[PDB]
């Protein structure tokens, strides 16, 4: 099942204030107008960036896994939100054939952790997530708001793990991943500085003459 | 205008540029310290023969307060003086810590030989970072053993006295660095032309107040033509607008 990313999944590149001002810039962005696929978790690609958004009432959607191998022979990254202590760790965990956790499974012989993180919670609304992988920092962009629409996308933390990620798993009734894609568009900022409108510079050839 | 004589006119000859005054550094405010506080902090040393080794990392760590402590017995670095390692910085850092004899403290180094140095802890050729060693006989002086394993004659009553040794080696390529000295702030000062340094970014220029509201995750503002107009402070997060110091043809 395909779904349609309408003009979704736009954030601040740089942490830099401009505004009443067009800037174009180029990273990895969400192509506008792509297929997003719709889940109901198996193990999918992280290839280079990975857009997610889920809407529930319950916080239903506990936690998230990334890695290489899954197999205690790499750190790997496992994201646990409680209810009010969201915990990330990066630990040579030994992964279940289906992590789960009311009773968890997932955090089973916690050896060699190189990396503990503690912050504050996350989780009618959508709330949706960036991941990206930058030369050793992972970085998160998020906003949960109340898919049509535009709405920009701020970070939140910068963990410098420095781990190579290839792959994820999420935990647990339905959610959209979408996959980044180094594509430039033209970012539209607001007198208060936050990105009103933008155009993908290669949508159609309108857009390529908006952006030039 | 190269000539003894000038016509009427008017001449451009040089430029008028005010310099700055001081120079304003700032950064990040102080966060989690290295937990140097649990080795000779400690209650309890191991033994030689399962010497331990801890691991740590994401972490400031402050060798001024240990350096100028007069404490250690024995401060012995390699590679880079002990002063300066408030501005370097290493990917990690691992403690070895074990408890050992005055006379055995000469095997702590590069190519030696002897019973530690063969059958026990042994130091590689290569670089090395700094051992720190001090005489423990007020806590320490058979519950201790050496690697065939022998006791020491530790008796409270000099070279057979204890002495608890810790070996600080350095990781300077294994990841990006996460363990750094800290950055001395200084005050800043407002309506003069200084040369200032937020948070890595540099620059010379006059700082005032600014009612430009920016949001709490950007650091710092830049106009069009990408030049930097304001930024924002750390330790006060105050906003504060950056303008040339006067200049001009004369
Ligand atoms: C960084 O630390 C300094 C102090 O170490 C903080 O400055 C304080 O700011 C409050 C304002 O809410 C003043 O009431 C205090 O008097 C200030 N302390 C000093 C010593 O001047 C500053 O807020 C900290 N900033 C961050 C981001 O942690
Ligand atoms: C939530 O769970 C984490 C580990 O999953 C734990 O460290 C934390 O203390 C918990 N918070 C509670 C029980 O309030
Ligand atoms: C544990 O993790 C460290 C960090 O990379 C690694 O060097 C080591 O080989 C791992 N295994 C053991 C037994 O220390
Ligand atoms: C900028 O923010 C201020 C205060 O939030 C608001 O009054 C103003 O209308 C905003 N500018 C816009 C929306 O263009």
């Amino acid at each position: 099942a395909y779904t349609n990313s309408f003009t979704r999944g736009v954030y601040y590149p740089d942490k830099v204030f401009r505004s009443s001002v067009l800037h174009s810039t180029q990273d990895l962005f969400l192509p506008f107008f792509s297929n997003v696929t719709w889940f109901h978790n198996p193990v999918l690609p992280f290839n280079d960036g990975v857009y997610f958004a889920s809407t529930e009432k319950s916080n239903i959607i506990r936690g998230w896994i990334f890695g290489t191998t899954l197999d205690s022979k790499t750190q790997s990254l496992l994201i646990v939100n409680n209810a009010t202590n969201v915990v990330i760790k990066v630990c040579e965990f030994q992964f279940c054939n289906d992590p789960f956790l009311s009773e968890f499974r997932v955090y089973s012989s916690a050896n060699n952790c190189t990396f503990e993180y503690v912050s504050q919670p996350f989780l009618k609304n959508l709330r949706e997530f960036v991941f990206k992988n930058i030369d050793g920092y992972f970085k998160i962009y998020s906003k949960h708001t109340p898919p049509q629409g535009f709405s920009a996308l701020e970070p939140l933390v910068d963990l410098p793990i420095g781990i190579n990620i290839t792959r994820f798993q999420t935990l647990l009734a339905a959610y959209y991943v979408g996959y980044l894609q180094p594509r430039t568009f033209l970012l539209k900022y607001n007198e208060n500085g936050t990105i009103t409108d933008a155009v993908d510079c290669a949508l159609d050839p309108l857009s390529e003459t908006k952006c030039t | 205008l190269k000539s003894f004589t000038v016509e009427k006119g008017i001449y451009q000859t040089s430029n008028f540029r005010v310099q700055p005054t001081e120079s304003i550094v700032r950064f990040p405010n102080i966060t989690n310290l290295c937990p140097f506080g649990e080795v000779f902090n400690a209650t309890r040393f191991a033994s030689v023969y399962a010497w331990n080794r801890k691991r740590i990392s994401n972490c400031v760590a402050d060798y001024s307060v240990l350096y100028n402590s007069a404490s250690f017995s024995t401060f012995k670095c390699y590679g880079v003086s002990p002063t300066k390692l408030n501005d370097l910085c290493f990917t990690n850092v691992y403690a070895d810590s074990f408890v050992i004899r005055g006379d055995e403290v000469r095997q702590i180094a590069p190519g030696q030989t002897g019973k530690i140095a063969d059958y026990n802890y042994k130091l590689p050729d290569d670089f090395t970072g700094c051992v720190i060693a001090w005489n423990s006989n007020n806590l320490d002086s058979y519950n201790y053993l050496y690697r065939p394993l022998q006791s020491y004659g530790f008796q409270p009553t000099v070279g057979y006295q204890p002495y608890r040794v810790v070996v600080l080696s350095f990781e300077l390529l294994h990841a990006p660095a996460t363990v750094c000295g800290p950055k001395k702030s200084t005050n800043l000062v407002k309506n003069k032309c200084v040369n200032f340094n937020f948070n890595g970014l540099t620059g010379t220029g006059v700082l005032t107040e600014s009612n430009k509201k920016f949001l709490p995750f950007q650091q710092f503002g830049r106009d069009i033509a990408d030049t930097t107009d304001a930024v924002r402070d750390p330790q006060t997060l105050e906003i504060l607008d950056i303008t040339p110091c006067s200049f001009g043809g004369v």
